[PDB]
């Protein structure tokens, strides 16, 4: 289970790049899923700007 | 707190993503045979009978 | 998709377009036959052994066109839109995108 | 745990396509994450060419 936890932490840290690419692609959906509420996002630049 | 400069890559070094590894298969499982059973233990109890 | 035998697929020598100088195909051309006795069909390579019927991938000529493309169980090398040789899978260093869970 | 391992192998083989798309999108970040060292990259076709 420690191996599972280490692999899970690695999986998150490793899919963070896929998540950055997905934020660049579909910011509205990505920001909504990350926040937890259906929100609209705009051009992040380097950090997502959202609006309920 | 670090910075990096990436020169335009050339054809000297080439890398490839690993092919989809063959996922392990589930074991066939312990073939279980049902049935009645009566476990017997060594008769340490004596043989009792009525005598006069 | 329609499967095609490996032997029924060949690689064009160059991606250069004779009609329009300065323009070359970004993906190698493929001449293939549906069956053993089937006629050859002019086409273009795709992604992961895929074959495209239409040779529409057109790009301007670029210097230093050292590119690699998959071909069956291995890769095929190109330089300045010229076929070089076949490459095996192990010929290229492999980086593992998987995360080991022992 | 065998089910977990099988699901993890399937998850790797199944996210390999997401990783291919991410390589097509942001090759520098994807190659850096895969290799482990921050390296500039440029996908020269079906294979990725990198440079430290």
């Amino acid at each position: 289970l420690g191996r599972v936890a280490i692999a899970w932490c690695e999986l998150q840290n490793h899919e963070l790049t896929l998540w950055n690419e997905a934020r660049k692609l579909n910011p509205n959906a990505i920001a909504s899923v990350t926040v937890g509420r259906r929100v609209s996002a705009r051009m992040l630049g380097d950090v997502m700007a959202v609006s309920t | 707190a670090n910075f990096y400069v990436c020169p335009p890559p050339t054809g000297a070094t080439v890398v490839q993503f690993e092919q989809p590894r063959r996922c392990p298969t589930r074991p066939e499982g312990q073939n279980y045979t049902e049935g009645i059973a009566v476990v017997f233990k060594e008769n340490i109890a004596p043989y009792k009978f009525k005598a006069t | 998709c329609v499967p095609v035998a490996a032997d029924n697929v060949i690689v064009q020598n160059s991606m250069r377009i004779s009609s329009r100088p300065g323009a070359c195909y970004s993906r190698p051309l493929v001449s293939f036959r549906y069956e053993d006795q089937g006629p050859l069909v002019e086409g273009q390579l795709g992604e992961n052994n895929e074959l495209r019927l239409t040779r529409d991938a057109i790009e301007p000529c670029t210097v230093g066109h050292r590119r690699y493309f998959t071909f069956g169980g291995g890769y095929v090398y190109f330089e300045e839109y010229a076929y070089s040789h076949q490459l095996s899978r192990a010929d290229i260093t492999t980086v593992s995108t998987f995360i080991d869970l022992n």
